[PDB]
């Protein structure tokens, strides 16, 4: 029961550190997609 | 009187006129040199216009004749059109020698009025299990068939036209939308086999021809069922006819690249900033009213699998009902591929279908995910450990997989190709009878390749 | 406000200030105005054609696809380092003709069919505009004639028929060539027409291509085009059209064809930097959207057609065959994003497509194909009724496998019926590697995926499978020649058949002991 | 004849010049105020066209006269040019007086033709395990070092020049492009402790220099090869040819910089449309031919470290042998930090590399792969809740990268440890007898910097 308490704890922890990871991903995708669409719009409106 | 060119751009064509006369939009131009034609798009002023070719590019130079029309294109609609298969502008392409009717309609018509509208909403059935239990319609109706990866979807459209025209002659008219060419070649040779043409006429849109065309061919076969429905025969009476449209988002595409070249920004997405007006006015042009009903199908397959970008989500702003596929449950020796869990119809209701009907939807889907949620279980567990408690449903989710099949009147042959469309009443009768669990101790090949509760008990007896 | 056009020099307009006559000498020819980068633009000419080719005062050839108000830009079609201003140009009122015929098998040139080989001017009699319309619907016929890859999974999961439209895709260095040439291995004995188009590689990968052949000695039937990385963005835009020309040639003719093309994302790159430079709109990644029409309009010549069109064609001189022509394109993924532009729109067009993974040919397996996610559309009424019916039990296993594979990472909780399935799908996971340059009879993978469904591997180890496998075909290449002389002979199935098949089997393990 | 300055933007210029005279594409125009140079590219007509300078963009105003050469740029040519440091227009540095030789060669050509590339099928064995082991090398082929910024690209090549230099007896050529000075002198001065500093030649365009020098810097030593290649020896033909690119990214780079001043568009990130076709043109030039055998070397700085940038998709296009950098590894405190699986080699034939060596590189790469792709889980979960054939292939491959991590002859300069050449035999018996588990009670440690499997012996049993 010990050992299963420290092994699920464990399991936590991975779980969150991952969590952080995620959310910085998604942020800085987010803005890479977002100023490339706006590139784009900007090379577009530029023609006519 | 006439024009000259001044400006060939890809698609786009430009033409200087006399400022004493415009040919005003949408109405046709006749190429003086070929029979190529054009029509309006922007008066550019000083007679200027810009403009795009109903047909190939080449063989125009600039300063080039080009008489006007003063007038859209009106293109032949009757009993005539049945079993011919034209061109965008009405002219038969099928060899099947020159048109018979001179009936002709302008393509571009209005929006109908709010009053005129149909003011109810009646049942619409395929007499298919698993359709109607899942995605039942309302005559009128609009639905999305999306993807298809594991087996062609053109023979459950096959199998619809047949319970259309076995059912009445409330017309059906596929056009070809974006289609590539073996589908629509076989197609038409299965439907001489089967001599629907007396029922149905036919255009494609070849991704080869001018975007225009291609794009205008949805219209085209709008205007015809329009007035097919529309044409009152013996009572004062219209048909419920249904259009079947290769992929909407071909046309959808078509636009959007036409959009940029007439000096347009595109959409923020980048498809054509135009779509939802043009595609609602198809719609609206979709819609049964006090004079028959106008339903529609739409071979739909979703870009990138995404659902998030415009064009998706523009469909769902008019599917009555989304129907999906997968190429599993196909593998899995299921005519259908029918997705029981994501494909729905906005018309499951406990009054549009009756409370019983819907309820056992209801129970349908618990059972299957009740299933799903098992599979986890009874992969790691295996099947012993778990107690007979969901066991029984599991049995009843199997069984009514399997129950699923219809052997279709054209199914790749198997079971001889039979029409099963059993009364929707046998197959709840039978679905919640099974659900209640009074056949959980029969296999489910008894309810395999068949279809009413006579067959799986007559089944059962041969198995 | 206006800009400035390419049409206000000084010159003009003090001429037009003289005279406001004699047009261009009735437009018969024009005059160099802007020049950059194979991109030129000319005053006059206005009777020309978009598409219409032209002559210049250096004695090259050109193409203006741009008729603006007073203006037209055209393009190099070789090299523009040798042009200045003031230079004139003619209309031949002609388009692009390339030669067709025959006498190319064994023979490579350019995209204006100029030897590159050395060989010698190459012999022909017979030309054809590149441009050119798709058939009729009216003159097709349903696609049932089958093809072979002599690959394990492809040859019976992803069925190849004659005429259709099949995609490979996929990463650098995954097998793209390795496959598509296989195929062109494959058609030794099948005795019809292949054609390959360069598109945008350095010369020494064509040149090993082509030593690969002749060691094959396949560059005996074979055309090939080059369109090297170094030439013209023009004939990079263009070859793949002559190509496609090329196989039209002999399917006009009623004979079985096969194109083969380079990653057409190369070529789509050029175009869209050429059509850049006309000033044109570009739409998102700055394509201009007529992209999707551009290819589309170039891959739907692939077909198989009536008879009646191969008649009337000859003119009624051959009837008794009917015309058809393949094709496989070949589109590059980034980092596997399927969601990319560019082979989305090409997956709308497909019969179907093929897909490798990385991970696999890393693994050892070459080509990895992904049996995931590759399906063909058409389905197996392109292949043989024997190799239909052993289909299914491979499709079933290779899903289940697929299936429980989520809980795969440990065989330790499961129950045995679930070890069971494990292990037939990974023995069916094994067996499906093959070597290249190998052209598989459909006897060979015919034999083994039975003894597969006859438990015959399910009883050897999986680390020698392939041994196990590459045995028993030698077994039965000294015993049961010709066995397997009627079954690639035939592609049917009868019950003697399997008798001798299985009692071969037997024999094997009998007279071998694998 | 001469020209007038009308305009100064950045560093591209303009001039008018007379209707009779305008000159080619590709010409050397002297400012007739200072040195300064210009090369046309641009024929902007209406007797103006647009050029860029090469030096210094001040001291320049409008309406100041140029003359041109009525020839293009055309530089000294030959072995006289040897033991030399030249500018971006081959002239010297090392102020060791003018070049001797008089013979001058345009650096634009077009390509060779496809009837006279040739088949390097000539290996090479260098010391470095990786290396030696999993990119088997042709003389005469490409060898770019795929990297990003401070991975080790410059280094790598260092220690290559220092052991192909050493194992090779001949021509040998290189061309400073826009980098540090400092590295650049001090690679200079080493060179000059050596001898082979007579048998090679100098020339330096560093970021520091204008981009219009920046970008045909090149065209000179690539010529230079060329020629050298093509220049026979008597009853003979060329020598092997010794080529290191530094960093053709900045090339690319200073394409990008000039590209909107040109009048030009934005690829899809910014770059040159033309950058393909102007990096094809590049690479085509270089090739060893029926005549002679030429050998690069490219240095490949990964903008961003990211693959799926244009330019490195590009380049692979280009790289028979590919070596990638990873940030990680040297994270890891592996040097080198070559990554195992995208760098490859197409000489990687069991019909040329031997049998063994395929099948044993085979099996490393995939002992790697399982491992790398465990990787999730053993983070997620507990190391010691794994089945105990897969923790022992995690040991193993953990040994492996630590037997692949290498000192190296110029590397002891951060570290102070003598660095090593191990002979391919040697690497071969190790990962094989490691491959075999001869090694499984074995401590990791026992593996970490070293060379040979016999310091593998001796360091665990010193340990
Ligand atoms: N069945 C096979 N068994 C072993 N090696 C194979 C097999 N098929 C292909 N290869 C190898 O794959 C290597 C790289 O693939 P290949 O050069 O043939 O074409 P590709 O996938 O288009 O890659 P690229 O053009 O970018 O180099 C080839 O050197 C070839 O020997
Ligand atoms: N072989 C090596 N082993 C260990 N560390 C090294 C090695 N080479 C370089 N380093 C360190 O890594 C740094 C980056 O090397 P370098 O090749 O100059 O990178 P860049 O790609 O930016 O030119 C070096 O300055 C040195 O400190
Ligand atoms: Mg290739
Ligand atoms: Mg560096």
């Amino acid at each position: 029961q010990s050992a299963r308490m420290v092994a699920m704890k464990a399991a936590t922890d991975n779980a969150g550190q991952l969590i952080k990871d995620l959310q910085l991903i998604y942020n800085k995708l987010r803005q890479a997609a977002i100023t490339q669409e706006i590139s784009e719009i900007v090379g577009g409106a530029a023609a006519v | 009187s006439s024009g000259r060119i001044i400006q060939i751009i890809g698609a786009v064509i430009d033409v200087e006129f006399e400022r004493t006369s415009v040919p005003k939009i949408y109405d046709a131009l006749q190429v003086d040199g070929t029979e190529t034609t054009l029509e309006v798009q922007q008066q550019l002023g000083d007679g200027v216009v810009r403009t795009i070719a109903m047909g190939s590019t080449e063989g125009l130079k600039r300063g080039l004749t080009v008489t006007s029309t003063n007038a859209p294109i009106s293109v032949p609609v009757g009993t005539a059109t049945l079993g011919r298969i034209m061109d965008v502008l009405g002219r038969p392409i099928d060899e099947a020698g020159p048109v018979a009717t001179e009936e002709r309609l302008p393509i571009h018509r209005q929006a109908p009025s709010y009053a005129e509208q149909a003011a109810s909403t009646d049942l619409l059935e395929t007499g298919i299990k698993v359709i109607d239990l899942l995605c039942p319609f309302a005559k009128g109706g609009k639905v999305g068939l999306f993807g298809g990866a594991g087996v062609g979807k053109t023979v459950n459209m096959m199998e619809l036209i047949n319970n259309i025209a076995k059912a009445h002659s409330g017309l059906s008219v596929f056009a070809g939308v974006g289609e590539r060419t073996r589908e629509g070649n076989d197609f038409y040779h299965e439907m001489k086999d089967s001599n629907v043409l007396d029922k149905v006429a036919m255009v494609y849109g070849q991704m080869n021809e001018p975007p225009g065309n291609r794009l205008r061919v949805a219209l085209t076969g709008l205007t015809m069922a329009e007035y097919f429905r529309d044409e009152k025969d013996e009572n004062g009476k219209g048909r419920d006819v249904l259009l079947f449209v290769d992929n909407i988002y071909r046309y959808t595409l078509a636009g959007t690249e036409v959009s940029a070249l007439l000096g347009r920004m595109p959409s923020a997405v980048g498809y054509q900033p135009t779509l939802a007006e043009e595609m609602g006015v198809l719609q609206e042009r979709i819609t049964s009213t006090k004079s028959g009903s106008i339903t529609s199908i739409q071979a739909v397959y979703v870009p990138a699998d995404d659902l998030t970008d415009p064009s998706p989500a523009t469909t769902f702003a008019h599917l009555d009902a989304t129907v999906v596929l997968s190429r599993d449950i196909a593998s899995s020796g299921i005519y259908p591929a029918i997705d029981p869990l994501d494909s729905t119809s906005r018309q499951l209701d406990p009054l549009v279908v009756g409370q019983e009907h819907y309820e056992i939807a209801r129970a349908v889907q618990n059972v299957l995910q009740r299933y799903k949620e098992l599979k986890d279980i009874i992969a790691i567990l295996g099947m012993d450990e778990l107690a007979e408690e969901d066991k029984l449903v599991v049995y009843r989710a199997r069984k009514i997989q399997r129950f699923f099949s219809q052997p279709f009147h054209v199914a790749e042959v198997f079971t001889g190709a039979p029409g099963k469309l059993v009364p929707l009443k046998e197959t709840i009768r039978g679905f919640k009878g099974l659900l209640a669990g009074e056949y959980d101790h029969i296999p489910e090949q008894a309810f395999y390749m068949v279809g009413g509760i006579d067959e799986v008990i007559a089944k059962a007896e041969k198995l | 406000m206006q800009q400035l056009n390419p049409s206000e020099i000084s010159a003009l307009i003090k001429q037009r200030i003289g005279d406001l006559d004699t047009s261009a000498t009735a437009k018969n020819e024009g005059t160099i105005v802007m020049v950059s980068d194979g991109i030129v633009r000319i005053h006059g000419l206005a009777d020309a054609m978009y598409g219409e080719m032209i002559e210049f005062d250096g004695g090259l050839f050109g193409m203006a696809l741009n008729l603006e108000q007073d203006s037209v830009g055209a393009v190099v079609l070789g090299n523009y380092l040798s042009l200045q201003e003031g230079q004139k140009a003619r209309c031949t009122g002609r388009v692009l003709e390339v030669p067709v015929g025959p006498e190319l098998l064994g023979r490579v040139v350019d995209a204006l069919g100029n030897p590159i080989d050395g060989k010698g001017p190459i012999d022909a009699k017979l030309t054809d505009a590149v441009e050119k319309v798709a058939p009729g619907v009216i003159w097709r016929q349903s696609v049932d004639q089958p093809v072979q890859t002599g690959y394990k999974s492809v040859d019976t999961m992803i069925p190849v028929g004659r005429g259709q439209r099949e995609l490979i895709i996929g990463d650098r260095q995954t097998g793209k060539t390795a496959m598509a040439i296989d195929a062109i291995i494959a058609q030794k004995n099948s005795g019809i027409k292949c054609v390959y188009v360069a598109i945008g590689q350095k010369q020494s990968t064509i040149a090993n291509v082509v030593r690969k052949l002749e060691e094959t000695g396949a560059m005996a039937y074979t055309t090939v085009v080059a369109a090297a990385a170094a030439d013209p963005a023009a004939m990079q835009y263009l070859a793949p059209y002559s190509g496609c020309t090329m196989g039209e040639y002999f399917r006009d003719r009623g004979e079985d064809a096969l194109i083969i093309y380079d990653d057409l994302s190369k070529q789509a790159v050029a175009y869209r930097q050429i059509s850049l430079l006309l000033r044109r709109p570009p739409g998102r990644e700055a394509y201009p959207g007529d992209v999707f029409y551009l290819h589309s309009r170039l891959l739907e010549r692939a077909s198989r057609v009536s008879a009646e069109y191969v008649e009337k064609f000859t003119n009624g001189a051959v009837t008794g065959k009917t015309g058809s022509l393949t094709a496989l394109p070949i589109i590059e993924t980034q980092a596997g994003d399927v969601s990319a532009f560019v082979p989305t729109n090409v997956i709308s067009i497909t019969d179907g497509q093929i897909f490798l993974e990385t991970s696999l040919f890393n693994a050892g397996i070459r080509p990895a194909v992904n049996a995931g996610i590759s399906v063909s559309r058409v389905g197996g009424s392109a292949q043989t009724k024997i190799i239909k019916k052993l289909s299914g039990g491979i499709r079933t296993a290779l899903a289940q496998y697929r299936e429980l594979a989520a809980f795969a990472q440990f065989a330790s909780d499961l129950d045995e019926a679930t070890r069971k399935q494990l292990e037939h799908g990974q023995r069916v996971t094994e067996l499906m590697k093959q070597k290249q340059y190998a052209p598989y009879s459909i006897a060979d993978q015919a034999v083994s995926v039975y003894a597969s469904n006859e438990g015959y591997m399910a009883d050897v180890e999986v680390k020698k499978i392939v041994d196990f496998d590459a045995a028993l075909i030698a077994y039965f290449r000294s015993e049961y020649a010709p066995l397997m002389k009627q079954i690639d002979e035939t592609g049917d199935y009868n019950k003697d058949i399997e008798a001798a098949i299985k009692a071969g089997i037997e024999s094997f393990k009998a007279t071998q002991t694998y």
